[PDB]
């Protein structure tokens, strides 16, 4: 039984350094794909600015709308 | 099959679902599963924003796959609420939503309880049954909410050091939010204190009517 | 001692950091954007207030010309 002995050494080979470099790609690449994610998370505050400018944009209009409606009465008083 | 959610807030929601399953349906679920509207909801596979009208197999999302979860500030309409001190508040609300849903919403912008609150539109108080649609209740129409000094449950707690304090309270609440009054009225916070009824623990994943507490039943607070 | 796994080690550690650092970064974007969200909001809801007022305004006005 030679090749159990060679499996265990292949095994802790280095071990301890090749787990923590896999464990660090895991740790790094989480990393990144969250630096990905909070991108995203920017857009899409963004866009909900946008929807609120523009919202904010039609409520300004209705208000313009309504004074010259207000003045328009308010003409009526001859 | 069963997917993944992954959200920036670290929490990883786990769903059942089928390939022939919507988007729209998914989000639904996280709906179901975490109380976020679904036009709210920005769900991201294979760095595609993710179509509510297609489905998950025409995104090839397989058995334990992981779609990211994107959530937005503001959902396609909003209604205002007037109370009577002038701050217009701003509700995210879908014409699905029934007005316990609109109380619900209310409660978790401004602390106030469904039952304590009185919403009137067009001169008519809403009923908790009905819908936003049902009243007509259009994009940016203003509602207007009448407080409640108190709700319709009562429930009192008693302190190691003899003092009792009431608590407006409903048979849904969970313990969790029960420790979360007694933090606002008391000041205990929700992991020191220990609420104790019919001499056993009470969990903080059941509700009132879990232990089956009725109305101006006491429960003895400990530490 | 296989001194080429731990070169790629450090080397999969500073990636790891500078990441955080843009993660950092980039959380100050977002909070910047939301805070850009909040504002607007207010400024719709006080439109929405002027809106009503004057609103009350036409109909009173409607009121008394009729």
């Amino acid at each position: 039984s030679r090749l159990n002995r060679q499996l265990e050494e292949k095994i802790n080979d280095c071990a301890e350094v090749k787990q923590e470099l896999a464990a660090s790609r895991t740790a790094r690449d989480a990393a990144l794909e969250r630096v990905q994610m909070l991108e995203q998370q920017i857009l899409a505050y963004k866009d909900d600015f946008m929807s609120e400018r523009a919202d904010r944009e039609r409520a300004q209009s209705r208000i313009q709308e309504l004074e010259e409606k207000v003045a328009s009465l308010l003409h009526q008083v001859s | 099959m069963q997917i993944f959610v992954k959200t920036l807030t670290g929490k990883t929601i786990t769903l059942e679902v089928e390939p022939s399953d919507t988007i729209e349906n998914v989000k639904a679920k996280i709906q179901d599963k975490e109380g976020i509207p679904p036009d709210q909801q920005r769900l991201i596979f294979a760095g595609k924003q993710l179509e509510d009208g297609r489905t998950l197999s025409d995104y090839n999302i397989q058995k334990e796959s992981t779609l990211h979860l994107v959530l937005r500030l503001r959902g396609g309409m909003q209604i205002f609420v007037k109370t009577l001190t002038g701050k217009t508040i701003t509700l995210e609300v879908e014409p699905s939503d029934t007005i316990e849903n609109v109380k619900a919403k209310i409660q978790d912008k401004e602390g106030i309880p469904p039952d304590q609150q009185r919403l009137i539109f067009a001169g008519k108080q809403l009923e908790d049954g009905r819908t936003l649609s049902d009243y007509n209740i259009q994009k940016e129409s203003t509602l207007h909410l009448v407080l409640r000094l108190r709700g319709g449950m009562q429930i009192f707690v008693k302190t190691l050091t003899g003092k009792t304090i009431t608590l407006e309270v409903e048979p849904s609440d969970t313990i969790e939010n029960v420790k979360a009054k007694i933090q606002d009225k008391e000041g205990i916070p929700p992991d020191q204190q220990r609420l104790i009824f019919a001499g056993k623990q009470l969990e903080d994943g059941r509700t009132l009517s879990d232990y089956n507490i009725q109305k101006e039943s006491t429960l003895h607070l400990v530490l």
